[PDB]
This record gives C-alpha cells, structure tokens and sequence, in this order.
C-alpha cells in the first residue's frame, strides 16, 4: 500500500506478527545512504503490493533496534507471520529491488 | 556475597565507555549509567560525554571551517585562486557539525550492545557502598536500585559560570551551547584565557565574527608562557581583541544583546557572552557525602589514588572527575581500561601520568610533551637546563607575505606578520642531555607531536634528534637541526623572510 | 705539495652547499662552482640545485595550492562557506612561486659569502686528480683552472627522457619546467608513476586540469604496495585517470597541441605531455673518463663508498650523483657535512643510510620509513614479522560525505569514497616486536612521519607505541591503539562513517 | 635629478667616485618590500637635487652586492666623494625620508 512511521515496540510487534509478509526499512534521519534510497522504498510501498511496507526510526525506536541486532543504516529485513527470513544493508536500489520481487514479485 | 553486577559505571564519556567495555572483555556482566543534565542554557546531547558532544571533536570540526577561513581569505589569492562574495553561514556549520556528532551517538551505543554491556539513559547516585539508585530518563517518580561489586565514578566535569558575577549564569553561554547555538554567534565576549576560551575565540574569529577576549593576567595559565604568548600574538594579528586584566563585574539583558560592566568601569554591548574559565567535578547529585568520600571542595572532584581508587574501598574515579588527572580523552580511556584490567584480570599496571601529550587548536596551533622552559628551571636549576630552539616561518604561509590586521599595527609601516612558528626543546645537561621538554608552535600540532611524545617516552637524548634525517620541507624537521641555545645568547629569530619591512 | 684550495666543490645544491659551509668552519679554504645548463625546453634558474628551484620547494607550493583547491570544492560547501565563480589563475600562481624561489636564491647565496666561501659561477669539469677547469657563465672561451687538495662532486641529476621514443626529447617537459611553465599546463599527459610523477598529476588535477597518468607496471616502485595502491585510489577518486600499462610510442608537434600513440595503438591529444620516468646522475660533461674514475653506466652515477671516496682518493661524491643514496635534501646535506668533517676535523663520524624518513606530497600523502610489508617478508620471513594496521577516516573530511568522482563511479549507486587514511607498523616477532617499519597514508604525512622516525632509530617496539597516550582528535593517534594484525584476519576496514553506501 | 639602472661594477664606481654626493636603492625585482619604496624614492630624486639617485639589481649587477655587502633590500646607502658614510634597512619611507634630510635637505 505505502509506508508508516512506527513510533513504539509493541505496535512494530503487533503489525508484524498479525500481516504475515513484511518488509521494514530501518533509517536514520542523518543517515546519507538511508536517505538516498527512501524515495525508490516509497515506490515499491505502491507497486509491490503483497507485502507490507513499514519504517523505523532507530534513535527514536531505541528498544526496536537494540533488538533487531541493527548495527548500520539503512537496513531492510523482510518477515513471514513474525519470524525475519532475509536481511540486507546498503542504499543499492538495485539490490532492494532484487530482494523484494524474491519475495513479492 | 552477591551482587547484580560485576561492575556498574556512572558516565557514558571516554573513561566509563572505556572502562566498561574492557571490564566486560574479560568477563565481568556490566552495567553503564550514562544522563546528561541539561545547561545553563538547557542544551542537551547524547552519549558519549563531553569529549564527543561538546568538546574535542565538534570543537576540531568547526576549527576546520575557521582555518578554512584563513586560507580563503589571507592565502588563496597568493596561489593564483579567485573567487565572489565569499561568506560563512553558521546554521550548516552547526548542522554538519551535529549530524556527525549524532552519527558518533549512535556508533557509540551499539559498541556499548557488541560488548555486552548494558546501558541505561538514567540519572543515578549512590544509595550504598555497593549500591546505586537510578531514575529512567530522569525523571524522579521512580527510584529503582541496582548492587554492584565494584563501582566505577566517571561523571566528568561542566563548565563553570562564577557566582559574584550579576547576570553571568542567567545570560551567558558556555562550551555546551557554542557547537549547537541556533543564532550567530555575532559580537562575542569570551571570558578566560584556557584552552578552551582561546580555541573557540579563534575559531569564531576565523570565521568572520568580532571576538574579544577577557584575560586577567595571563593566557593559557599552565603552559610554557614563550609559547602562549606565540599564540596570542598570532589571534592578535588575526583580529581577536585581548582585554588584559579587565574582567566582566555585571551582565544585563538588555533585548538581543548584552551589556558588560568591566572591572575598570567601562562597557560595552555584545551579541554573545561566552564564559570558559575553567570546569568543575560533576559529583553534586552523587550523595558521596552519604558515604565520607574525600573530594577537593574547591574542584568539585573526586580524590583518588594511582589505582584510581576512593577512600572507599569498592567505588573508584578516572578521567575529568578525578583530582589531578589531564582532562584528555585518551587519558581517561587508559586509566578506565588500566582499572578494568586491574578489577577482572589480576593485572598489575598502574597508569603512568608523566609525559602526556597535549594539543591545543588555536588558529596556529601548539603541542607540547613535558615540561615548560619556566618549570624546568625550578625543578632542575636554570644552569643545569638546556633550550635548544628556533623560530621560523611555515612555507607555505611565508610565501603569501600575509600582513598585520589593522587591529595589531602599531604604525601604518607594522604590517608584515611576526613568524609563524617556534621550536624548542627542553634538555638536561647533566643526563646526556635528555629531553625534557618538548613544545611546538606552528601548523598541524598535533600531528608534529605525537610521534616526538614517543621519543620523549623511550628518554630521547637531544643528539638522537641531531643524528635523525628530517623531512623536507616540513614543520617538523626543523627539530633536527637545532642548535641555538639560550645560554649562547645567538638570535633565534627567524631566518630571512619578508619580515621587518625588508626580505633578506 | 700545494694547492689554490683545500676543497674546490663542484655543484651548489643541498649536498654541495652543505659540505662547502661546513668545510669553511673548520678552516678550509673552499671554493664552489655551480652553473645550470638548461633543460631539454630551455629552463634555467638560480643556484641551490634541484631542490629549491625545481624541486621540493616549487613542489610543497603548488601542493599546497591544490590542496587548497580540493577543499574549497569538496569540503567548504558543507562547513557552510560560499562563494561565487571559483577559478584558477596559473600564471599568478607560477610568479608567486617564482618570486619565492628567487628570494631563496639570493639568500642561498649570502649564505655562502657569509661562511666564507668563495663562489663562481661557471661550468666544471676536472682536468686532474687536484684540477678543475672552468668556464665564467657558460661561455667556452676562456677556460681557467684551479687545484684543491680535495674535490667533492655534488652535480646531482636531471630528468631522463628515453631515446626510444619519438618526438619525445623534442616536445615534452620535465619536473624542470613545470614550476616555471608560461602557458597554462591544460590537457596533461604525465608519463611514469615515480613519486614525482604522483605528485605533479595530483596538484595539476587538484587545479583543475584534465589529467591522464601512463604507468608501465605499478605504481611507487620501491614503496609499499598497499600504500602505494591507496594512493593511486585516492587520485583516481578525485579525477585521475590512470593508463595502466600503456606507454606512449611516439609524439608528433601539432600546432599547439601534441599527439601521442600509445603501445595498444590508441591515441589522443594533449596540450602538455610531461616525461617523469626517473633521473639520471649529471656526470657526462665532467671528463671522469680520463681519470678512470669507476660509475654505473645505466645510472650515470659515481660510484662512491661508505665515506663518500671515488676510486680516486681524493676525488668524492654526495648526494643525487652518488650510487645507491637516497634522492632527498636532508640526505645529501647530512652526507656533505660528515664528510667536510672527516676531511677537514679528522672526525670518524660515517654516514648512516638505515631508516630514512620519506614523505610523497599526492593530494593524500604518504610517509614511511623502514621496511614495507612485502621485503621485511621476503628478508625476514612473513611467520616472523607481525604487521598491526588499520584504515580510518579523517575526522574533518569524514563529516563531508565526499563522493567519488565521475570517473571513479562503477554504478550510478558507488558515490562515497573509500576511506582516507592507513596507519601500519611493520614488526619482528623474535625481537619483542621491534618496529622495523612505519607506513602512514593520509593528510600531513611528513609532520606525522618525522617523530615516528625518530622513534624507529631509538629501536622502539610495538609496546612503547601501545604504552603512550595519544593526541585526540589526530590523525597520529591511530598509531597509539593498532591492534588489529593481518596474521589474526580480522577486519582492519574503516569502522564506522557513510562508508559502503551504508552508516557502518 | 631622477634614478638610473646601473648595470656593471664599473659604472656604479665611476658614477660614485666622480660625482660626490650619491645615495644609492639595492632593490629586487622578487621582493615586495622593495618594490612598496620604490615610488617614495623615485619621487625624492626629484625634490633634493643635492644628491645622486640610482639604483642596483643586486641579481643582475652580482659583483656590487658581493662588495657592499648587502644582505637584505631594500638597503639605502649614502656615499660622500666616494666613500659610504651611512646606511639604512627597511620599506620605511618616514625613515627614508629622515635619512636622505640628514644629509641633502
Ligand atoms: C570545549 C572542550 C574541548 C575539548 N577538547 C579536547 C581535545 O581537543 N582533545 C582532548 O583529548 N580533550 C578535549 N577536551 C577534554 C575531554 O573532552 C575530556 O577530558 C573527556 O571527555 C573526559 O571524559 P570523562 O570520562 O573523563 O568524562 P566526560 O566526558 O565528562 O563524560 C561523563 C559523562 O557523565 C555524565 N554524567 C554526569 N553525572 C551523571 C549522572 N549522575 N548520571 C549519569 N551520567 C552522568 C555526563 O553527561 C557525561 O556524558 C575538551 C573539553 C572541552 C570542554
Ligand atoms: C620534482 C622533484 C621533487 C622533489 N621533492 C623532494 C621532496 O619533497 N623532499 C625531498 O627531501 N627531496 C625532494 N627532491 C629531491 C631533491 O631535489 C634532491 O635530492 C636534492 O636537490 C639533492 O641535492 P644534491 O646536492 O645531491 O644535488 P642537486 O640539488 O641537484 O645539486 C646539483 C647542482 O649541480 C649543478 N651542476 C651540474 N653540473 C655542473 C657543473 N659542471 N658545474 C657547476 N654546476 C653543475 C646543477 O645545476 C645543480 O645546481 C625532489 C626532486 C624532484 C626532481
């Protein structure tokens, strides 16, 4: 559909574990590279369909982050029922979009 | 006994961070308290303490972009380089300088995650001898409580605003507002002659505000004085003013500016009021009385032993809180990672405090190791100390003929610039000449330094540095080929040079 | 027997200068002869040999003038400076350099007439074991003789461009004419990859030039490889372009331009091609043939021994012109002086080659002394040298972002650069860890390097480096906390910074 | 009257000796500071004609320098029937002036 903001754990939690496919986006607002491949993960929010489409905010998302093990930005992480199956870092548009039609396509 | 851990710190700076990630390297479960009180001015940042937020690293950054300054304006023309309407905007300097200092936050936190330790945004104190109380966030509803086998006290230091002064605490800034300041910074009064008053008063100059600077007495107090009076003289012929022996006595709001009353009864109107005279141990809020600690009342800091422990045998202080320890980073890193190794390793190295390089980031820069001329004299006897030394001028810069800002000409004729640079060392005659001493006035301090501290530490004698090949043609190398001395009485002024109204 | 002098020295550049004023001081009567026979396009300049006219002096300048330039396009935007319509005038800088070296040459000049030597312009060669001949100006009408007791051969050297090419001789420049140029350099082609060749594509691309580099092989021969590619990454990310393997065959004039085939059978046209292959020993025009005086032909050098002695005993050689001595001012001095007071204060001091600092001025700098990795290797045995190292980013440019330059981009994706800077030492296990090598690639590597040098010589291990406190924040103090070896495999990457095209 | 360029040993000797009072500019076409009196001076060689004013290139005109021992520029020296009686440093031009008073106002 597109992409939210999340703003607390237990709502990352809930949105997860009740949509079954999702894919989030862990950014940082002084993150240059993060920033530079959120456009093209707004796309996708719209083309790719079957899949949920989610960001994070890890300065403001503490609990979230020091969690999902998130070392650097940004960081995509796709999951089925709950359970995170594939994970990738960079601003390489080419290798997002390679990552999502692997499991939405 | 039990506890909940092995070892609780209380400060996430250099020295804590440090101390704790050694501590948990060799098995010890640790937990980090870090909380950063607002300032006078209610400024706050993350973690990593002064050091990263609001000292050493936002303070080079901007210290580049008054450099840069320099370059553009006093050199760049010379190297064939021309360019329009040249200005500086304070609000991207400011926001560079924060969107790396929060990208260390982060880096800094997740460091603190990969080696186990665990940390709390928590204000804490200590209820007990192996216990501490903390607040989340710190907000005082609720008090939760945490023991510890050992406890480590690295709280550090803020800058201190004096009590006799009418307006000072209320109206002026200090080093914990200058990096994040959302107005410029305009017309500026620093008051005090530190390190810190000078690299700021420097970098604010540079940058292309009109700065002044209170001074009573003399400048960068504890330093070799040949030295800081190098340095002055470079700001002074740069612009910065130097009100000598005249202090502020009353600060006034008065709109968007401020007047200061000034101890020989003048005044004058300022944009900014910027006080760095010094900094206190952070050990209020710490309930250390409730337990007999011996702190200096007069630093606010803690006394501690060369083991860095208190009078109370499981709480310990390193880094800035700690009576008679430097104020450098990497100081409190090998004094906290020493302590850990001490408490979780059965190692027996005690931290060694003689030698400590240091670098200060004026517009021209000095770094010394050891002892100053003045110092040496009294510990040693001024017949039984040699200062080999020279002054010089930079390449670079001595290719540019740069002239006297007006403020520094004596006559319309003063307008070639004193030499850029000073060398010395600090010898003893009666040990093979043995250096002591080692200071540097000049471009990229600290890179000259570092490796000549090295030397210093391994007792270099002055002929080792005669029988060393120098690079050419650099700062550093003309440490080896000194030789004039003081007691020879031989000019050690610079060579040639346009100087003095004539080349030659 | 008797002679008109004591030390008749032929060549004032570094070497030649050096041993003359110390010869002076110890009572000998000296003479000195320099004389500059033009380049290949006709250059000429003042006395002080290679170094102060076209050398290390113009060298440092125009470094210094591209340095300048790369920070006002890639870093002053983000430290919040300004500006409108940034451009280069060459010849401004050219005549700021010029002036500069002019005022070096008449000081030069007092210099000798102040130690009491007397100097002469004119072209030299030796017609006898005790016998120079001379020529006043240049001029070969009149030859004049003079005899010493001792001769010293300090000639040093000029660039070398090969025979096998055509048009080459007829049509491109050198290190000789780059500082003085009158036209602008524009389109550039440098050929050779030697620490010179680096050095001027660096500053001519930092200006602003198009520029191509053709390197047969490798590039640094002689130098650590690692540091020697990290070099190369830099100028490339910047905007050189690097023509690996592929040398020019043949160089045609073509109005104002050139046009250059290369070996894969491609061409292009260029405004400047500047040779930078290497140099040969200046010694053709001495008449060393009739005194059977032994020098390695491929050099055209003088093959001298440990105190600086011919194969004739009273004939010597320092400096650029002696086989197997380091090309470097501070070298040759060193080199004359001990030798003036061998011959002239029966001094036993012999000179020593081991553990000379370096430093290459490329828009990053790289500074070593001792061995590179791969040769202690190879002399030692790689299972016993330990190598610690570790790349970092500058703090000041790292909060830039800098991005790759066009040329550099593999995919529209590949923008951030690779990190700034390496530190590494070079170790012998068997001896505690000795550091018998030191390699620094980044910014200010000759101020870094000169202390750390002085370290190597007092036979400093890897401990004393682990053992002192570093200088924060400094590109230095990397060296004070290098842990990370290449035996252990762990990752010695830049940690941290927007490098990858990710924040980690 | 106004300054002349000599350009040989012998002409600065013959100039000299023969013609009493001279003062004399040692000036360097490289140095700033030499370059900033040269107006000054030119302008004095017309006010005081009591007085001979020329100058040396100590660059071009090498044997002079070597002689006169001139160190630094640009160096004022004043001569009387042939011999140099007083001497000053620097781009001064109050200084210059002062000088060339006390011995041509
Ligand atoms: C303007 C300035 C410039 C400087 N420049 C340099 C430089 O160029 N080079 C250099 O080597 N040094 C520099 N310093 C010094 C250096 O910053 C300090 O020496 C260093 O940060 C000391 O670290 P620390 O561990 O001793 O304490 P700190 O850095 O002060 O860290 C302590 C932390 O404890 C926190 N704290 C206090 N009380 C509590 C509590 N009850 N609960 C939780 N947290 C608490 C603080 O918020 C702080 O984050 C500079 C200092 C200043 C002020
Ligand atoms: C592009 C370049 C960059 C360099 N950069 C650096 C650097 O950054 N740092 C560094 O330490 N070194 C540098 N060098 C090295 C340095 O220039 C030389 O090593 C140094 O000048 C050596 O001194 P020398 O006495 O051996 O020889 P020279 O300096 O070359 O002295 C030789 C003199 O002999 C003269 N001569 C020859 N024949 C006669 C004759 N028949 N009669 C009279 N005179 C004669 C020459 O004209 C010349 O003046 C650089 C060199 C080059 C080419």
């Amino acid at each position: 559909g597109s992409v939210k903001i999340v703003t607390s754990q237990a709502e990352f939690d809930s949105i997860i574990s009740q949509n079954e496919l999702v894919i989030v986006d862990f950014f940082a607002e002084w993150c240059g590279p993060s920033k530079r491949i959120a456009p093209f993960y707004e796309e996708c929010s719209k083309t790719y369909t079957k899949m949920v489409f989610i960001k994070v905010d890890v300065d403001e998302v503490s609990e979230v982050t020091e969690k999902e093990n998130i070392t650097s930005m940004p960081t995509f992480k796709v999951y089925k029922n709950g359970s995170s199956v594939d994970t990738l870092l960079g601003a390489n548009d080419s290798a997002l979009k390679q990552l999502i039609e692997k499991y939405a396509a | 006994h039990t506890y909940d851990y092995d070892y609780v710190v209380i400060g996430g700076g250099p020295g804590g961070m440090a101390s704790a990630k050694e501590a948990a390297a060799h098995g010890a479960r640790v937990l980090l308290f870090d909380y950063v009180k607002p300032s006078s001015q209610g400024t706050k940042w993350g973690i990593g303490g002064t050091c990263v937020n609001v000292g050493c690293v936002p303070k080079k950054l901007m210290h580049y972009a008054g450099h840069m300054g320099s370059i553009f304006k006093l050199d760049s023309k010379a190297y064939g380089w021309k360019f329009d309407n040249l200005k500086h905007d304070w609000k991207k300097l400011v926001t560079t300088v924060q969107s790396h200092i929060r990208s260390l936050n982060f880096s800094y936190m997740t460091g603190l995650r990969s080696s186990k330790v665990k940390y709390i945004n928590g204000l804490a104190k200590l209820k007990d001898k192996n216990t501490v109380s903390y607040y989340l966030k710190g907000d005082l509803s609720k008090e939760e409580t945490v023991t510890g086998k050992y406890i480590l006290i690295a709280t550090g230091c803020r800058p201190h605003i004096p009590d006799d002064v009418e307006g000072a605490k209320e109206l002026s800034i200090t080093s914990d507002d200058i990096f994040s300041l959302k107005k410029d910074p305009g017309k500026t009064l620093v008051v005090g002659a530190s390190y810190v008053a000078l690299e700021c008063s420097g970098f604010l100059n540079s940058l292309g505000y009109d700065v002044t600077v209170a001074v009573r007495s003399i400048v960068l107090r504890g330093f070799d004085q040949q030295c800081a009076v190098k340095v002055k003289l470079y700001m002074e012929e740069q612009g910065v003013m130097f009100k000598n022996g005249i202090l502020p006595k009353k600060l006034t709001k008065m709109d968007d500016k401020i007047l200061v009353e000034f101890s020989d009864k003048t005044s004058e109107l300022y944009d900014t009021v910027l006080y760095a005279i010094g900094r206190k141990g952070d050990i209020d809020g710490l309930n250390l009385e409730s337990l007999n600690m011996n702190v200096n009342k007069s630093n606010n800091k803690i006394i501690a032993d060369h083991l860095s422990c208190t009078n109370i045998p499981s709480i310990f202080a390193v880094g800035d809180v700690a009576e008679n320890v430097p104020e450098l980073a990497p100081v409190a890193i090998k004094a906290g990672e020493i302590l850990a190794r001490r408490l979780f390793k059965d190692s027996d190295e005690i931290m060694d405090y003689s030698y400590i390089p240091t670098s200060i980031y004026t517009p021209i820069e000095y770094g010394a190791c050891g002892y100053s001329e003045e110092k040496a004299y009294e510990l040693y006897g001024k017949s039984n100390v040699e200062v080999f030394l020279q002054e010089f001028n930079n390449l670079e810069i001595s290719a540019v003929h740069r002239q006297k800002h007006i403020r520094a000409q004596k006559d319309e004729y003063d307008l070639d610039v004193s030499s850029t640079c000073l060398a010395k060392l600090v010898c003893l005659k009666n040990e093979d000449n043995r250096v002591i001493g080692f200071h540097y006035v000049g471009p990229n301090a600290g890179e000259v330094t570092q490796g000549m501290a090295l030397a210093l530490r391994l007792k270099v004698k002055k002929k080792d540095f005669d029988n060393c090949i120098g690079i050419h043609p650099t700062d550093a190398e003309s440490f080896m080929n000194l030789f004039v001395t003081i007691s020879s009485g031989l000019s050690y002024a610079a060579k040639g040079g346009s100087g003095g109204g004539k080349c030659g």
